[PDB]
RNA sequence: GGCGGCCCCCUGGACGAAGACUGACGCUCAGGUGCGAAAGCGUGGGGAGCAAACAGGAUUAGAUACCCUGGUAGUCCACGCCGUAAACGAUGUCGACUUGGAGGUUGUGCCCUUGAGGCGUGGCUUCCGGAGCUAACGCGUUAAGUCGACCGCCUGGGGAG
RNA sequence: CCGCAGAAGAAGCACCGGCUAACUCCGUGCCAGCAGCCGCGGUAAUACGGAGGGUGCAAGCGUUAAUCGGAAUUACUGGGCGUAAAGCGCACGCAGGCGGUUUGUUAAGUCAGAUGUGAAAUCCCCGGGCUCAACCUGGGAACUGCAUCUGAUACUGGCAA
RNA sequence: GCUAGUAGGUGGGGUAACGGCUCACCUAGGCGACGAUCCCUAGCUGGUCUGAGAGGAUGACCAGCCACACUGGAACUGAGA
């Protein structure tokens, strides 16, 4: 997946939540524990796992409901040497005001929502909803 | 249902086809009448409609139809060209409009209205 | 209050000067890449330890001659 | 006090051995007031034939769209071979400015705020067989709650 | 693409491995570098058996023909400008993908090796399994559902190769 | 503006399929004619060509030389690659795009703002002033960048290990 | 496929001020497939015929540039041609 760090979250998740499965494992990294971070609190699923302190590994709780992906509309936009970049007022206002969207500024990652709450301009991680 | 059969002929009655070659500029002008045309035998049987042709920079001859009503469309006049090539006519590829300078066209032909270009009978 | 430039020591021909030719840094809107194209960094050296391997900084000084204005600081990158 | 309506029809009448054969179908939308829509097809010897089959058919149950309450609260995905499609939303004062092509898809319960015109076929079978189906995957405004906690 | 006998030398690719030692020396590419089915140019010839052409008798509404004996070239090719078409996942670079089991196969760890392979495991190939996705044939995770670095090609009829 | 004097003194064009729109009575034989996508005329032509009624709108009606409309399309901002068109048999390396991934680290791009530019008719919104629609304007505003600096550390690039 | 005072040193000069802007000399240096030659047809810009608009497109309201007013090339005179 090294041609795009970190997309392999996303897409081995939506597999993942759609697959059947309660679990979805692999290791962690700079930017994709942050990810789990921010769902837990969103609660689009139902846990995460961070195990392995020394050098940790990456383990989510899935949301089985009905049999099919809470994230099924998911979609990951920014991409690799291409970023994009949005201003305090450009930021996204997803589903008719329903919301949500993920996004990268100077306080971490955190929601669209948080980061309009912020004041903050930033990068487009996904429009989640 | 094949397809360089079917092509040509289906079933519409007004249909595209009409073959409008060269361009050089505007297909509209005025239209030096070059030469005067009054002949070439054909089963139309295509009396004192007599076609002009049109000193134009084209790259190949071009020739003009009398549009309508009015004997006296000479030789020597400049009056406005515009397309439209009437099934009647090979050879042909536009059409004139010959009222103005001192061609006349409609004479007394009341119905005109807006048309051609015409004034109110005894209403 | 200098720009300092970061001079790769790239050419040599005269006594007192050198060509440390690196990508000009004033950009425009173009697609999301950086801004690699050239520019003729002409330096009047005078003591020519940068010799052909390091990365000079380099400041804005006189062109006494044609298009020589900068003048060198330090050495940002060890000889390769 | 129920409300019923057409939507599509074939000329289907064709050359044979022989002469000429004709047949007779329709497709249909039914609803109730309380934001309950529903659809299907017929056929018979007879055109007004053709509608009855197809509207007791129309009359299985009616899904419950999510409207709360002039408008909707999400675009659910209308999946089809190339139709997409997506629905937009209005907010709550505008009308069902929607593709009259397929409309009474909407309009028999009464939804008065939403729209979108038929996005990529002009075939009124294509984006009806997607838009019920959109329809009946959707979720209510106390499942979204669960879905982002419990 | 492309041979089939087995073999002397030069010994493509392998690629299954105890290890040993340096630390991305790495992927994938345009114009190019080479290779390059059908075919011309060949320069001298090697010159079976068949069969386009070549030669005829025949069956003739004209056969300008198939036969059917005769019949070359094609058989291949030292050397070598070879573009090139029909070499379609109608489709490249690939990393995770771990409900999977079912075969065709094949190097192989472990068994009182009592066995027609039982407990297993990587590869080279196929069978056809969900949630999705979803026109109708259904396709169902490596595969079109997400996700990505371009070296492209993609400018609509007729203009055309 | 205020008394007298008269409805006085002021309106027509496309036309009339079906397109937004209202139709017959007939003529001439693809006569003569509209020719924009359509559609029309091959002895019963709804708009061609005469007429009679009424219609679309009222200083306005048809229509024109073209380009985009609807229609989605050269797409950093917006993409199809079984399809139109559509991964171009084939890859020696030379430039190029993507270079592992985290700690200690930086702030040049990322973002937030301080202050400046864009004096005046905007586009976007309100408040008026002429009798007033116009018109004539006043007020509030918002102008990605550029400058010159206070911050903030998740991406883009790096430095150390 | 392109360089001539062009490219770099040397030093004369003299420009309000940079310099092959340039004389002369020592000398062969400057660029090129991360577009060196050479040209198509273009007035350009705030604005906007048309606004989700991203594109098709136009310089021509007001100036702001020019550039002139016979084809003009040019010096004189005037703060200002």
């Amino acid at each position: 997946s090294m041609q795009d760090p970190i997309a392999d979250m996303l897409t081995r998740i939506r597999n993942g939540q759609a697959a059947n499965k309660a679990a979805v494992t692999m290791p962690s990294s700079k930017l994709k524990v942050a990810i789990a971070n921010v769902l837990k609190e969103e609660g689009f699923i139902e846990d995460f796992k961070v195990e392995g302190d020394t050098k940790p590994e990456l383990e989510l709780t899935l949301k089985y409901f009905q049999g099919k992906a809470v994230v099924e509309s998911i979609q990951r936009v920014s991409r690799p040497g291409l970023r994009i970049y949005k201003r305090k007022d450009e930021l996204p206002k997803v589903m008719a005001g329903l919301g949500i969207a993920v996004v990268s500024t100077s306080k971490g990652v955190m929601t669209d929502r948080a980061a309009r709450q912020a004041g903050l301009g930033g990068e487009i991680i996904c429009y989640v909803a | 249902a094949t397809v360089n059969q079917l092509v040509r002929k289906p079933r519409a009655r007004k249909v595209a086809k009409s073959n409008v070659p060269a361009l050089e500029a505007c297909p509209q002008k005025r239209g030096v009448c070059t030469r005067v045309y009054t002949t070439t035998p054909k089963k139309p049987n295509s009396a004192l409609r007599k076609v002009c042709r049109v000193r134009l920079t084209n790259g190949f001859e071009v020739t003009s139809y009398i549009g309508g009503e009015g004997h006296n469309l000479q030789e020597h006049s400049v009056i406005l060209i515009r397309g439209g090539r009437v099934k009647d006519l090979p050879g042909v590829r536009y059409h004139t409009v010959r009222g103005a300078l001192d061609c006349s066209g409609v004479k007394d032909r009341k119905q005109a209205r807006s048309k051609y270009g015409v004034k109110r009978p005894k209403a | 209050k200098i720009r300092t430039l970061q001079g790769r020591v790239v050419s040599d021909k005269m006594e007192k000067s050198i060509v440390v030719a690196i990508e000009r840094f004033v950009k425009h809107p173009i697609y999301g890449k950086f801004i690699k194209r050239t520019t003729k960094l002409h330096v009047h050296d005078e003591n020519n330890e940068c010799g052909i391997g390091d990365v000079v900084e380099i400041r804005e000084c006189r062109p006494l001659s044609k298009t020589k204005s900068w003048t060198l600081v330090r050495v940002v990158e060890k000889a390769v | 006090e129920l409300q019923e309506k057409l939507i599509a029809v074939n000329r289907v009448s064709k050359t044979v051995k022989g002469g000429r054969i004709f047949s007779f179908t329709a497709l249909t939308v039914v609803g109730d007031g309380n934001g309950r829509v529903g659809f299907g097809y017929g056929k018979a010897r007879e055109v007004p034939a053709a509608i009855q089959k197809a509207m007791e058919k129309a009359r299985r149950n009616m899904i419950n769209v999510a409207l709360n309450n002039g408008t909707l609260q999400h675009p659910v995905k209308g999946v089809h071979t190339g139709s997409r499609v997506f629905m937009q939303p209005a907010s709550e004062g505008t009308g069902i400015i929607a593709g009259g092509a397929m409309r009474a898809v909407l309009e028999v319960a009464g939804v008065h705020n939403v729209l979108a015109k038929a996005y990529g076929s002009t075939n009124p079978i294509n984006v009806v067989r997607a838009t019920i189906d959109g329809l009946e995957n959707m979720n209510s405004p106390e499942m979204v709650a669960a879905k982002r906690g419990k």
